[PDB]
């Protein structure tokens, strides 16, 4: 089971919580059978500098072979002080510092959630922390490690687990270098795996006939008409929610309300106002 | 033994980024400082937006308690917009939000706190840990703890299915908006909610509440520490009618042995020890300002310091159960007698010392989970399948509104001011803000800082009780800072 470190920047822990909702494999099976989650601040047993030093000990031994998950954006303003993630030997560790430390040595970096993938809400208009997407931060700092974006606010658990499994299966078919190249091949131009993000919501929406006919709901609770006039961003959104749905298949955003385009690189500002077209 | 400073960063098995620094002298904590180390600035991000967007944006404060923020936001918007939420939409909202209380408490006890007392399997992320972790449970009770941790992973996921039935998805519901709830409950989906609820209820009554008392009975010393100020706040939550006057949790303040009403005008947020501009200190939320100052000398946290009439108060399940003083659960009363020799009927029969303690906060959270079962059962009987749940109000040109509720971790309020049909100001005063804040402008510690005083550290190389105390308050630093 390959070692995984899960670092949280400017995240809300929603990307961790969504993962806990994985149905098959369950999160228990993910943690005991699929990955070795060596560092994760929300769930791990140890704490503080001991947890940081444990991650550093694993990283030293498994240099080039561990997977680094980033949840949340990386704020660069004020010398990184808007996100301090730990302290070891009286030296504070910012998210900037941590990504520069571990990023170069990971097999691959999985930018989980729209914040990590694209900046998201912490980077949106009115912010002032210099919130930066993982791939941009790494590129700006000359770090060439492969990045895979798994966006959504939050992502569906199946997108996170499925991307992990796709990468691990690819590595066991073609080795580390070969397998990472196979993964690159199934990424779209926004770095997203096409199994989950290759199809447009609207083109696959059950209300498409109503859109084409001009039949629009005027209240949220009218479930017959298309949701476009209520603000649905499905026409601009690439995700498979229409099929997989959410939380054990019990609902999804378009059925319940509207799609807000949460997986898209312009979320939230280019998807807002949410409740008009 | 002498004097030792211990810094813990990150404090793990909480939500968010927290550093705790304590001074230990002669085996006990004698000073403490808590530092919320991550800032996003939702209060400035929200400015200039369509006010209806707030009930989506604000949920991203926190993916553990997004329904609490959604609720406070839509209540503020309802007031600002003049929207009259239909009765059935009020009940639907309560079903969406109540299901996440169950999720959050179960997550907290098992997946965040239980490893403080239970040794997990011999694999990451359950090892490595402190060599002397003070894990006292028998082989059989420890195995029960692990089995329940594993089962709880399924139970908390089912709670999120409950949230999503009428909320759309979780984390980050789509189903609450200004004016009500976006999806009318159908007969068929109410069957689905109730079937899941039955499974959750059975786990809460048969496993969770018993295990908290049973583990507690092996850590009876943990009822004798962590009192802090012994002062509590509740702002009220879960409207039970459409008049705004009866709630499942009723508001109140408790301090220095006295009960008093809650008056929100008495809230001020201080920033002397927080990374915000000095000129913004001491403001009530209706005039709140958020101007980061990450280089300000002497400050140590991105959490502001809220005070109620100058008082440093705590929030959360203990606060609500203390203020409201309901009857204890039948199983709790039985186990208090069987395992502790304690005769108790009402919550306050625990006594102030044992209630305001490390283990008392875990007990309070389990008892509150039980209490929520009856509320949700009531709402499932009260809801009418098929009855409309939303109105569609226009955006007002100029308005203000405040939403008050109780998030799983304690009191939450959102204040919005609308000008020219856009957000002019938006201020959040959240639960872990009340608990995990730094000193105020007078030098008075925050609630958890004060509760750390006296915590035993008999082994400075294995100072496990520092974070055990912190975890009892279920901190969420994403919420505290926003
Ligand atoms: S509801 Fe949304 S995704 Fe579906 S047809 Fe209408 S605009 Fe397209
Ligand atoms: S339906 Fe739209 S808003 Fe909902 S999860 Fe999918 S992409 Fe995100
Ligand atoms: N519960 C929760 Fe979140 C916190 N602290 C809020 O408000
Ligand atoms: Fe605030
Ligand atoms: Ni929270
Ligand atoms: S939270
Ligand atoms: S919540």
């Amino acid at each position: 089971r390959p070692p995984v470190f899960w670092l949280q920047g400017q995240g809300c822990t929603g990307c961790s919580v969504t993962l806990l909702n994985s149905v098959h494999p369950s999160i228990a099976d993910v943690l005991l059978k699929v990955i070795s989650l060596e560092f994760h601040p929300t769930v791990m047993a140890w704490e503080g500098e001991h947890a940081i030093e444990h991650m550093r000990k694993v990283a030293e031994k498994f240099k080039g072979k561990f997977f680094l998950v980033i949840e949340g954006s990386v704020p660069v303003e004020a010398d990184g002080k808007y996100c301090i993630i730990g302290e070891a030997n009286h030296h504070e560790i910012s998210m900037v510092d941590a990504l520069k430390e571990f990023g170069p040595n990971a097999a691959a970096v999985l930018a989980v959630g729209t914040c990590a993938a694209y900046g998201g809400i912490p980077a949106a208009e009115g912010s002032e922390t210099g919130a930066t997407a993982v791939s941009k931060f790494l590129g700006d700092n000359g770090i060439k490690t492969p990045v895979v974006n798994i966006p959504g606010c939050p992502p569906h658990p199946d997108w996170i687990v499925g991307t992990v499994v796709l990468a691990l299966d690819a590595i066991k078919k073609n080795g580390l270098e070969g397998g990472l190249a196979e993964v690159v091949k199934v990424l779209d131009s926004d770095g997203r795996p096409t199994p989950f993000f290759g199809r447009n919501i609207h083109e696959n929406c059950p209300y498409l006939d109503k859109y084409d006919e001009g039949v629009m709901s005027a209240t949220f609770t009218d479930k017959v008409g298309c949701r476009y006039d209520l603000g649905c961003k499905g026409p601009m959104t690439m995700a498979d929610c229409f099929e997989r749905k959410w939380n054990g298949g019990v609902n999804w955003c378009v059925q319940n309300a509207v799609c807000i385009g949460c997986v898209e690189p312009d979320f939230p500002d280019g998807k807002s106002p949410f409740y008009q077209a | 033994t002498g004097r030792t400073t211990i810094a813990i960063d990150p404090v793990t098995r909480i939500e968010g980024h927290l550093k705790a620094e304590v001074v230990v002298e002669n085996g006990k904590v004698v000073d403490a400082r808590l530092s919320g180390g991550m800032y996003r600035g939702f209060e400035t991000i929200l400015r200039g937006r369509d006010p209806r967007d707030a009930s989506q944006i604000v949920q991203r404060i926190c993916g553990v308690c997004p329904t609490a923020h959604s609720t406070a936001s839509v209540l503020a918007l309802d007031e600002a917009f003049g929207a009259k939420v239909p009765n059935n939409g009020r009940i639907t909202r309560n079903l969406i939000f109540g299901a996440n209380y169950l999720q959050s408490h179960i997550l907290h006890f098992y997946h965040l706190s239980a490893q403080d007392f239970v040794q997990g399997p011999d694999t990451a992320p359950f090892v490595p840990r402190f060599p002397k972790s003070d894990l006292r449970l028998s082989k059989e009770l420890n195995k029960a703890g692990v089995d329940q941790y594993i089962e709880a992973l399924e139970v908390r996921r089912i709670c999120h299915e409950m949230v999503a039935l009428f909320g759309g998805r979780m984390p980050h519901v789509q189903g609450q908006v200004v004016g009500g709830a976006t999806e009318i409950p159908t007969k068929e989906k109410l069957v689905e909610y109730a079937a899941r609820f039955k499974k959750v209820r059975d786990f809460v009554e048969q496993k969770y509440v018993p295990v908290v008392y049973t583990i507690g009975s092996k850590y009876k010393d943990m009822f004798k520490v962590g009192q802090g100020f012994k002062a509590a706040l509740c702002v009220g939550a879960f409207p039970l009618d459409n008049s705004g006057k009866k709630h499942l949790f009723m508001p109140g303040v408790y301090a220095k042995g006295k009960d008093m009403p809650f008056d929100p005008s008495k809230i001020k947020e201080y920033v002397k020890y927080s990374w915000f501009a000095e000129e913004t200190t001491g403001l009530n939320y209706k005039e709140g300002k958020t101007i980061p100052a990450p280089d300000k000398a002497g400050a140590y946290s991105f959490v502001k310091a809220p005070r109620y009439d100058g008082l440093s108060l705590e929030v959360g399940p203990l606060a609500r159960m203390w203020v409201n003083n309901p009857e204890l659960s039948p199983v709790g009363k039985k186990l208090l007698k069987d395992l502790f020799g304690i005769s108790a009927k009402k919550f306050r029969d625990l006594g102030e010392e044992a209630a305001f303690s490390l283990m008392g906060r875990h007990v309070a959270r389990a008892e509150e989970t039980y209490y929520m079962l009856g509320a949700i059962e009531g709402w499932l009987k009260e809801i009418k399948a098929g009855e409309d749940t939303v109105v569609m109000p226009a955006v007002p040109a100029s308005a203000e509104g405040t939403g008050f509720t109780e998030a799983p971790r304690g009191s939450l309020l959102h204040y919005v001011k609308v000008k020219d049909s856009k957000i002019d100001n938006y201020q959040i005063v959240s639960a872990s803000l009340w608990n995990c804040n730094p000193r105020d402008d007078m030098g008075q510690r925050g609630a958890v800082e004060e509760a750390l005083i006296g915590i035993p550290v008999d082994d400075i190389q294995n100072p496990v009780n520092v974070a055990r105390l912190i975890r009892a308050f279920d901190p969420x630093l994403a919420c505290a800072v926003h």
